[PDB]
RNA sequence: GCUUCCUUCAGUACCUUAUGAGAAAUCAAAGUCUUUGGGUUCU
RNA sequence: UUCAAAGAAUCAUUCUUUUUAAAAUCCGGAUUUGUUACUUUGAGUA
């Protein structure tokens, strides 16, 4: 849909980092003269409405755990929790959480939802210890070691990985029979963002 | 420098079965290696292949379905008597139910199996798993 | 007798104490966008993930359906 | 008067008609070149069907002296003028021979690599195709144990009516020539 | 898909089927009044046809080419 | 690289087509002819193909004639006796050995003299094993310097 | 004309990464090795 | 540097038959074609 990407712009997930990632480079549209780099922007959309087919295909919403060590995202995946089921961590992860069964919080879920594959690496790695998928939407730069699907996006930009976050809880509620296509999500981007 | 284009190959193939690549570009093409590849399809190993024909020594590129475990060549291509195939096959490959040494043979290349059919063993080419 | 889990991707197979090998399910949607009852399920090796051609692998397979639509 | 001597055979259903067309392009003149089948020849031909509605193509073995000198020179003409005549879709191949290495020929000591047999079929397809010229040959062995040639020329034969029928008839003529499969084609 | 390749002409005289990145050029000067001919990647001068001036300055890859002058590609 | 550690691949690389472009105007007879000018006007085989290319509209000598370029030279007559490649490896050779004599010292010179040598030998040898040179024929580091003419 | 940026050659280092290796130190070669044989000289 | 192609049996595969050029030989038909390594059959061995 354009109404999706017009939004898109509006916050700023085209523009990616610099430093492309050679694995990256196909869902990287071009550069630019500033030392940019632009996000192909309909791939993007596919692959986050298949995340969130992927996501909704979890039989029930609550073992499907959400992650963002930013300051600036947690606020975006506890919304996005309470909207979706899905458990969010939001902020310090413990490195025994997938696979340390006697540690009090420990909760292993089916799917794992990072923001970022750079800073919310160690959920990334654990995820392997217990065959978590991962889906990650992750920058232009980002590494993609033990992410099944990376979503091309921007995570420097809190604003931009809010909106990401929302369109990714929009395309959940579509999936699921809570709000019927046509009409447009009620609950607003600002609603999903830091402050 | 080459010596043995079809070792190079095999090593190739070898590399890109390992890596779970699906395409790859053998460099130099050679009627033995055409051979053997053909040889390969046959039990099943490999998928399609396009020898592209330059104007020289021909590049293939190869279709692989994930299937191979590996696949050689065993330099010095010995001479090998229909009697002394046994020991040798015992010595390469993996299980007496599975694999194939490739005999270079006055028939043809064939497997180790096929020789055993024929009478007449061989050169000894190289071998899969 | 367990015939073990073939990855859907580079078909290499998979074992027991593998882990990191993951059996992705992607959900199916009929005519309106809703929740489709079925589900199409790719297992994906813990070697590709350790890769990073994981991703790739998937779209690939997505592409091989037609749950997604561009290939790379 | 001249017509069984245009082609060199003992006259047979479609070469004699092909022969009786030649003489008459030569008396007429027809769009542009002249006096061009009285330098021409041929030896024998083929008509041959493909997997179709309906269409009969010809081949047109050639002495391979004459092939060299004239009909390589003014083909594409020669090919349009018989099309418009005889709605058979021709072409025109030389006549060259093959010979086994190991055999001694009386002739030589060791083939030429001309004569061996992949350089003829080579050969033979660079003449099948006329109005253009090949790009880039590729073999796909199939799993099946099969091997396909996937031929693509160049452009130049896109501005015209008869394309892929062309292309089919061609690979026809190869089928038969050299029991090979063959497959055509060109670049978007 | 190593086979049909696409875009990849900016890789190496080493591709998949073996190309040169020369090519040859129907070229006049302004005024002599000719097609002179000309191979890109020139080593030694060419002189045109009547009054003998250099036509192609050469150089260490792809000839400087002299003036303003005008080149069509050879084409085919 | 036979001798260096060098290991470039700069290279001329033939274009696909190998039948003459549609383009090239000129009949064989008149390039024949222009060889056999360019080779009675002293110039060797590559500088004569070199040549071709440049000052004449043609690529190559073996797409517009069946043959190449040394091979109607042969059949004209006019080819050396002494092979392109060797000769210029002689001369170099020369050069390096005149220095030598002048210069007694150059450590670094002496050492590529021994390599130029080396690799007339291998030349050499092989022109022998074909008919190009005759089986009689050392190389002399005294006779040298009159065998290139 | 030079400068940058892109691609590419040949050098040449470094960084992360190895369901690659290794006894480990470490190593893009010390990898493609009990899934043992590309060639070859020396020890 | 002759690649290949087609038919019959069996449980995608196995074993078999037939032809696709050129030269010499035989009454349009039918039948010989580098050397060695290697390999297969033999032979001959107390
Ligand atoms: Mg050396
Ligand atoms: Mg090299
Ligand atoms: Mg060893």
């Amino acid at each position: 849909k354009e109404e999706s990407i017009a939004k898109m712009l509006i916050c700023k997930v085209h523009i990616g980092t610099k430093n492309l990632e050679n694995k990256m480079k196909r869902y990287v549209y071009t550069r630019a003269k500033d030392g940019v780099h632009i996000i192909n922007l309909a791939k993007t959309y596919e692959k986050l409405q298949l995340a969130a087919r992927i996501i909704v295909a979890i039989s029930n919403p609550a073992d499907v755990v959400v992650v963002s060590a930013r300051p600036f995202g947690s606020r975006a995946v506890l919304k996005f929790a309470q909207y979706t089921g899905a458990q969010a961590i939001a902020g310090r992860w413990t490195p025994g959480m997938l696979t340390n069964q006697i540690i009090q919080k420990f909760t292993e879920p089916r799917l794992l939802i990072v923001t970022d594959p750079r800073t919310d690496a160690q959920s990334v790695k654990e995820s392997a210890y217990a065959n978590i998928p991962v889906i990650a939407l992750c920058d232009s730069d980002s590494p993609l070691e033990h992410v099944d699907i990376a979503i091309p996006c921007n995570n420097k930009g809190k604003e931009s990985i809010a909106l990401m976050y929302w369109l990714l809880a929009q395309e959940v509620l579509y999936l699921k029979g809570v709000i019927p296509r046509s009409e447009p999500w009620n609950v607003m981007v600002d609603m999903f963002l830091w402050r | 420098v080459r010596m043995s284009v079809l070792a190079d190959c095999l090593k190739t193939i070898n590399n890109a079965e390992k890596r779970g690549r699906r395409q790859v570009l053998i460099r130099p093409s050679s009627k033995v290696v055409i051979k053997f590849l053909q040889y390969m399809q046959k039990k099943g190993y490999i998928g399609s292949f396009e020898i592209v024909d330059d104007h020289r020594s021909g590049k293939i590129v190869v279709n692989l379905l994930g299937r191979i475990n590996k696949c050689a060549v065993i330099s010095p291509r010995y001479d090998v008597k229909l009697d002394e195939i046994e020991k040798i096959i015992t010595s390469i490959l993996p299980s007496r139910l599975f694999g194939h040494l490739i005999l270079t043979t006055p028939y043809g290349i064939m497997d180790h199996e096929e020789a055993r059919r024929k009478h007449t063993g061989g050169k000894v080419l190289g071998f899969f798993f | 007798i367990y015939i073990p889990r073939k990855c859907s991707a580079t078909s290499r197979l998979i074992p027991a104490k593998e882990h990191g090998a993951v059996q992705i399910n992607v959900g199916m949607v009929d005519a309106n966008g809703v929740y489709n009852g079925k589900t199409e399920t790719f297992a994906i090796s813990g070697h590709v993930r350790q890769n990073g051609e994981s991703d790739a692998c998937l779209n690939r397979l997505m592409y091989e359906k037609k749950l997604l639509s561009f290939q790379n | 008067a001249v017509q069984k001597r245009v082609l060199k055979s003992n006259p047979s259903d479609l070469e004699k008609e092909i022969a009786q067309c030649l003489l008459d392009i030569e008396l007429s003149s027809s769009s542009d070149i002249k006096t061009d089948a009285k330098e021409i020849k041929l030896l024998s031909c083929d008509l041959i069907e493909v997997e179709k509605l309906k269409k009969k193509t010809i081949l047109i073995y050639i002495p391979y002296k004459i092939y060299t000198t004239y009909v390589r020179k003014i083909q594409r003409k020669l090919i349009n003028e018989l099309e418009k005549k005889t709605k058979k879709y021709v072409v025109l191949v030389a006549k060259r021979t093959i010979l086994k290495g190991k055999q001694k020929n009386k002739s030589f000591k060791i083939i030429p690599r001309s004569r061996t047999l992949t350089s003829v079929y080579d050969s033979i397809l660079e003449d099948i195709v006329s109005p253009s010229e090949i790009i880039g040959k590729r073999i796909s062995m199939k799993a099946d144990g099969k091997r396909v040639f996937k031929i693509m020329l160049d452009s130049k034969e896109r501005q015209r009516d008869n394309i892929e029928e062309k292309l089919i008839s061609f690979a026809a003529v190869y089928k038969k020539i050299t029991r090979r499969d063959a497959v055509f084609s060109l670049p978007p | 898909n190593p086979d049909p390749v696409e875009e990849s002409k900016k890789h190496k005289l080493k591709r998949l089927i073996p190309t040169p990145n020369s090519y040859f050029m129907d070229v006049k000067c302004p005024g002599c009044l000719q097609i002179t001919t000309l191979f890109s990647h020139a080593q030694n001068v060419v002189l045109c046809g009547s009054c003998n001036i250099m036509l192609c300055q050469p150089t260490g890859g792809k000839c400087k080419l002299t003036e303003g002058c005008s080149f069509r590609k050879k084409i085919e | 690289r036979m001798y260096g550690k060098g290991k470039g691949i700069s290279s001329s690389t033939l274009p696909y087509k190998r039948k003459q472009p549609s383009w090239l105007k000129q009949k064989p007879s008149e390039i024949e002819d222009a060889i056999i000018k360019l080779a009675k006007k002293g110039q060797t085989p590559s500088q004569i193909g070199a040549t071709l290319r440049d000052n004449y509209g043609i690529p190559q000598v073996k797409s517009v004639t069946g043959n190449k370029i040394l091979r109607i030279l042969r059949a004209q007559g006019i080819a050396t006796t002494i092979p392109e490649d060797l000769y210029f490896l002689i001369k170099k050779a020369v050069s390096m050995r005149k220095h030598l004599e002048k210069n007694k010292k150059d450590k670094d010179c002496k050492f590529r003299l021994i390599l130029t040598e080396s690799k007339i030998h291998r030349i050499s040898r092989y022109y022998k094993r074909k008919k190009l040179l005759p089986s009689n024929w050392k190389y002399q580091s005294s006779t040298a310097s009159a065998l290139i003419a």
